């Protein structure tokens, strides 16, 4: 199947405190591995993921040194957009980075992404053609031009085509037990009567990896009952996922109502009755 | 300016036995600024030493994180959450239902 | 691994 490199990157100015706060995290689909976060003496890139103590040191000292990089320029990021929009010094603002590489299911190289926001809205967009840049306003139609000046398009079309690509394929090899295991949803249905004429039923889909999941109450023909409740998809705090879906019906019909789940990690969709 | 309100689940990591060890989760998530508070409460009173993961965020920049500890659920014991973040007015309790 | 380099605004 499909599987990406993604990282995500998030710099908040503390007013009158010192640096921002800097955190950023890598995953390799719905697998978090690894974290860096400054706000420490001596702050390190670390593991997430049991799998990734097979990496030595150098490609600690190197990430680490990666991530140091990366805050002590958002800093410089934050205080200069802080001048784009004549903001205050008194003002706490967040700027943040995605970017990632998308393999097809032939393993190749399928798309690529990177992006900026400031104070939780969009700034400036690596295109998918990974040779140009969109900026959302006249600040950040600035902050293109540098990127032009840089060549930007270029470095980030390499990292994203050359290093991330290569990258992704050792975390599969040196993941493959957990990250190419699908595993399949733990399910149920639990019964709770709201009075003496109707009831609630609940469908549980429990354990499950990846998160992608569809749970769908059927009643006869409807497929989607009417007002059926879908949570969502939650982590389960050990890897794995979590999700349901309810619906009220009248007290005694409940035969008529079934349940569907899909997982990549099920053969067929599994059906369920209370 | 971008803020939106964190949604809260409160629930357990296994289904819940009384007597048996559990995880009590609190996920917040879809909120923007990434500065919130979140406490994990046993009968109304603040449960100590609640770890919580590494900051993240969603394809439209809103932030999801998750507050966990060991609990052991029984029947007459009352878990919530407590969230606190800019979009609130006053914070907001959401007790924990075994069923949900 | 993460970009060396961080893009400048």
């Amino acid at each position: 199947g499909s599987h990406s490199l993604k990282y995500f990157h998030t710099s908040v100015s503390r007013p009158g405190r010192g640096e921002p706060r800097f955190i950023s995290v890598g995953y390799v689909d719905d697998t978090q591995f690894v974290r860096f976060d400054n706000d420490a003496a001596s702050p390190r890139m670390v593991p997430r993921a049991p799998w990734m103590e097979q990496e030595g040191s150098e490609y600690w000292d190197r990430e680490t040194r990666s991530a140091r990089d990366t805050a002590q320029i958002f800093r410089v990021n934050l205080r200069t957009l802080r001048g784009y929009y004549n903001q205050s010094e008194a003002g706490s603002h967040t700027l943040q980075w995605m970017h990632g590489c998308e393999l097809g299911p032939d393993g190749r190289f399928l798309r690529g992404y990177e992006q900026f926001a400031y104070d939780g809205k969009d700034y400036l967009t690596l295109n998918e053609d990974l040779r140009s840049w969109t900026a959302v306003d006249t600040a950040a139609q600035i902050s293109e031009q540098k990127s032009n000046d840089a060549s930007e398009a270029e470095h980030q079309r390499a990292y994203l085509e050359d290093t991330c690509v290569e990258w992704l394929h050792k975390y599969l090899e040196k993941g493959k037990e957990t990250l190419l295991h699908l595993e399949p949803p733990k399910t149920h249905v639990t019964h709770h009567p709201i009075s003496d004429h109707e009831a609630t039923l609940r469908c549980w889909a429990l354990g499950f990896y990846p998160a992608e999941i569809t749970l769908t109450w059927q009643q006869d023909g409807e497929g989607h009952t009417q007002d059926t409740e879908l949570v969502e998809t939650r982590p389960a705090g050990d890897g794995t996922f979590q999700k349901w879906a309810a619906v009220v019906v009248p007290s005694g019909e409940e035969q008529r109502y079934t349940c569907h789940v899909q997982h990549e990690g099920l053969p067929e969709p599994v059906t369920l009755r209370w | 300016m971008i803020q939106r309100t964190p949604k809260i689940q409160v629930y357990s990591r296994h289904p819940a036995e009384n007597g048996k060890s559990n995880f009590l989760n609190c996920y917040v998530s879809g909120f923007h600024p990434s500065d919130i508070e979140v406490d994990l409460l046993k009968n109304g009173e603040r449960i100590e030493k609640v770890e919580h993961s590494d900051l993240s965020f969603s394809k439209d920049w809103s932030f999801y994180l998750l507050y966990y500890t060991e609990f052991t659920p029984t029947e007459k014991d009352e878990y919530a959450c407590r969230v606190n973040h800019v979009t609130l007015s006053q914070p907001k309790i959401v007790k924990w239902d075994r069923d949900m | 691994r993460q970009p060396a380099k961080a893009p400048l605004l």
